[PDB]
């Protein structure tokens, strides 16, 4: 079937790596809905049974991608309140439905709340430094660049020289910018004043994975004081602990770090790049969620009411 | 009244692994099996004679939680007792749960750091080698009961290399260690845990070093306390009942622990105010 | 060869109070007395004196006696002047160090606040002298002391400074950091300053410090001059096994190093030190 296909196209396109974090869980959803329409379901034990499958297959394609693992179960909670405010349900297949045009006009907002806090955080003649570049940060510095007038550093993420597209989108709307090498997070940390960063996740203890500077960063911020802002929706919101026993980390290939063509050194030296970096929660100020601001210390009770607990392992 | 203590410790004698307050909620059960109005008053008394033979919290706590257990449902007394069964059904599976949910945090090859003796971390270590975990222990060997070789005895039938190190040694082999782990006999309102004599230093050497510090808990050690310092703690708990002090618990601050593994799922220490708030 | 460890020992019987590392300076002095063989032979006696005891005192103590004796060698050579000018040097280094107890007193007794409560490791024979003076000076105060396992040194410092007529406690080991705040200040004596400035004692003094610095407790450590070891340690794998051990499967090493860090100030012969300043006067000890 085209549902079908587009299943294990999504899955495929997941491991190969072929788009921003709000585009993952729109597409997300769009599938979801997908799957809970043309399948053929009786009633919501099944479907979840399903849903928990592909969400299965499609955590397993990318395990370190967990905007699909985190909307796979906020979909699951819709599923089993929209069944609970019910109790085969002939309108239960429509109500979901709702509540998932609800989730994606929740989405394409997330952006739109979090860049509306920007002034209550960011002052005239700031100094705020940044690492990666994420589409929230930018629109973060982007309201608050409308009416204030501040200094942003932009170090940039040695493998993936990703913070100079970033300084040139900033830069652009008129930031005055600068672009750091990576090395120099405690040299020029004495004159930042906040940091404001993006994840790819929040873990359930308040803790993130984020690119791979921000705990060289985030532990420079905290030697200084500078208070560690992280902006990030609730879709980057995932339910799972730092265990050791799930990989979190995620390695890509060392032709970033070190090129193909140093040649025969190549056969002794054990080179790694890993993307992501543990950064733990007493390193961080505060979450600026498309909710609110609230601390680290509150992230437990975002998952009760987004996540149920039967859903954390799927 | 007097059959109580001797019941009490009865049911300490046929199962020692029956954790204290489970022990003081199965004979308090039993008790609550022979008006009904004000029957909190009975029960109180019950309480305060069960905490008299044990000064540990959890005896004072987990008792307490089945004198509101049965009075959140306020002839009655049957669905006391069927209400009071259900808590004693779901308080059998605390440990396993614990276990489920901390084996994943231990890194295969790493090398622990625990304190005196606890069924609940033993439990912990056996569920990660169920699980194809290998490991290293060490266990200090806590003055005065010395349940420190009590727990490497006990864990030396698992095939873990365990050491039974000395009670003063926490800071030289906490760089030897990768993660605390450590029973708590309460955890108090603000997160941090009441456990016997030495987990503070073992957790204010660990985070001189920033090793993790895990606390495996129960929902039933779930205290009331607010601590400041180790004053606070009442004499209650501190005294079991060349001049000496020895007390027998000490408080450990929440900014110590990193993760609390309690029955009702892992907690941060923030985490464990509002399911005391919950509880009320 | 064999009578200087009989000698060493007999040092230890009719004399009690008198530190390892004096012991070892007379028993090695004596020696002395029975070119630049002498050097290999002083060279031996450290090494079998260190064999039998392994403190960090022992074999620090008679190394800067290999080393007092050696400067005066570079001022003169000789075959028979040698040994004389040798042996009334080395009388002046002994008793130069029989006066440190009573100023290491003299220096931290006024540290001690009137109605204080201090806390202290296992068994001092100088934290004893520091209190001996500050109760000679009509100061009044408390004393916290750990029994400090295997050998329960606590309770033969408590039976030894109850006749001072203190207010003694033998906390439990494992209570450091709940008596911790119930403590003005921490006084113990180190086996051997590093040359970072921090010191090596018996277990467990690692983790009373760990615990000061958690609560800005003053940390001060009553050393002496000749306890000035030339280690560098950065871990507590880095002590050597020669002073850590003495001799369900047990540990027990028997000394750990404390960081610099911990360390509010030292009470040395050689006038009150920072922690840094000791480093300086080991540079001056070893030229
Ligand atoms: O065996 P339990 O119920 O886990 O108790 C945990 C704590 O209580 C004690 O057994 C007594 O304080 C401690 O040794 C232990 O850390
Ligand atoms: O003051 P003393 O007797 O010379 O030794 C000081 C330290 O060495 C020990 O006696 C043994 O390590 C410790 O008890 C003491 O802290």
């Amino acid at each position: 079937s085209e549902l079908s296909e587009r299943i294990e196209s999504f899955v495929e396109t997941l491991k190969r790596g072929g788009r921003s974090s709000e585009e993952m869980a729109r597409e997300t959803l769009g599938l979801l809905r997908q799957i809970i329409t043309d399948h053929r379901w009786s009633n919501a034990g099944e479907l979840m049974e399903l849903i928990r499958r592909e969400g299965r297959r499609m955590t397993a394609a990318q395990p370190s991608e967990t905007t699909v693992g985190n909307m796979v179960r906020r979909v699951l909670k819709i599923i089993r309140e929209e069944y609970g405010r019910l109790h085969h349900y002939a309108q239960l297949q429509s109500n979901i439905i709702e509540a998932i045009n609800e989730l994606l006009v929740e989405l394409e907002g997330t952006m739109e709340n979090i860049a509306a806090q920007a002034l209550e955080h960011i002052h005239s003649n700031e100094v705020i430094m940044t690492i990666g570049f994420s589409r929230t940060v930018e629109a973060f510095l982007k309201e608050a660049a409308r009416k204030r007038k501040f200094h942003v550093i932009v170090a940039e993420c040695a493998p993936f020289c990703q913070g100079h597209e970033m300084a040139v989108n900033l830069s652009k709307a008129g930031i005055e910018t600068t672009v750091m090498t990576d090395a120099a997070i405690f040299a020029v940390m004495s004159r930042v004043n906040k940091v404001i960063i993006g994840t790819k996740t929040i873990l359930a203890n308040g803790a993130l994975r984020a690119v791979t500077g921000t705990h060289t960063l985030a532990l420079a911020a905290k030697h200084h004081s500078t208070p560690l802002i992280v902006c990030a929706p609730m879709f980057k919101l995932s339910p799972q602990f730092p265990n050791e026993e799930d990989s979190f980390h995620k390695f890509v290939a060392p032709e970033e770090v070190l090129p193909f063509t140093e040649g025969d050194i190549l056969e002794k030296v054990s080179v790694h790049c890993p993307v992501f970096d543990y950064v733990p929660p007493e390193l961080i100020t505060l979450f600026i969620s498309n909710i609110g601001g609230n601390a680290p210390s509150y992230i437990y009770r975002l998952m009760s009411e987004l996540y149920h607990p039967d859903d954390h392992v799927l | 009244d007097k059959e109580l203590i001797e019941y009490f410790k009865s049911q300490m004698k046929e199962d020692p692994d029956m954790a204290s307050a489970v022990a003081a909620i199965r004979t308090l059960l039993e008790f609550l099996k022979r008006t009904i109005q004000g029957l909190r008053a009975n029960l109180t008394s019950a309480i305060e004679t069960l905490c008299g033979v044990d000064s540990s919290v959890a005896v004072s706590s987990g008792g307490e939680l089945f004198l509101r257990f049965i009075s959140l449902a306020s002839k009655c007394k049957k669905i006391m007792i069927e209400r009071g069964e259900l808590f004693l059904r779901r308080i059998s599976l605390s440990r396993n749960k614990i276990a489920d949910l901390c084996h994943t945090f231990i890194k295969d090859g790493a090398t622990i750091l625990t304190h005196a003796y606890s069924r609940v971390v033993l439990r912990v270590l056996e569920a990660a080698v169920a699980a194809k975990k290998r490991f290293s222990v060490y266990v200090t060997e806590s003055q005065p009961d010395l349940s420190g070789k009590k727990m490497a005895k006990a864990l030396c039938h698992l095939n873990v290399p365990v050491t039974v190190v000395l009670d003063a040694a926490v800071g030289y082999i906490m760089e030897k260690a990768d993660l605390v782990i450590v029973g708590a006999e309460g955890v108090v309102e603000n997160g941090g845990i009441i456990n016997k004599i030495g987990t503070n230093q073992m957790a204010v050497c660990a985070k001189a070093q920033n090793k993790p510090f895990y606390v495996v808990a129960e929902s039933f050690k779930f205290v009331r306390l607010f601590p400041l310092n180790q004053q606070d703690v009442p004499d209650k708990f501190k005294y079991k009942a060349l001049k000496e002090e020895h007390p027998w618990v000490d408080y450990t601050a929440p900014s110590l622990i990193t993760l609390l593994f309690t029955d009702l799922g892992v907690l941060t220490p923030s985490a464990v105010s509002d399911e005391l708030i919950k509880l009320y």
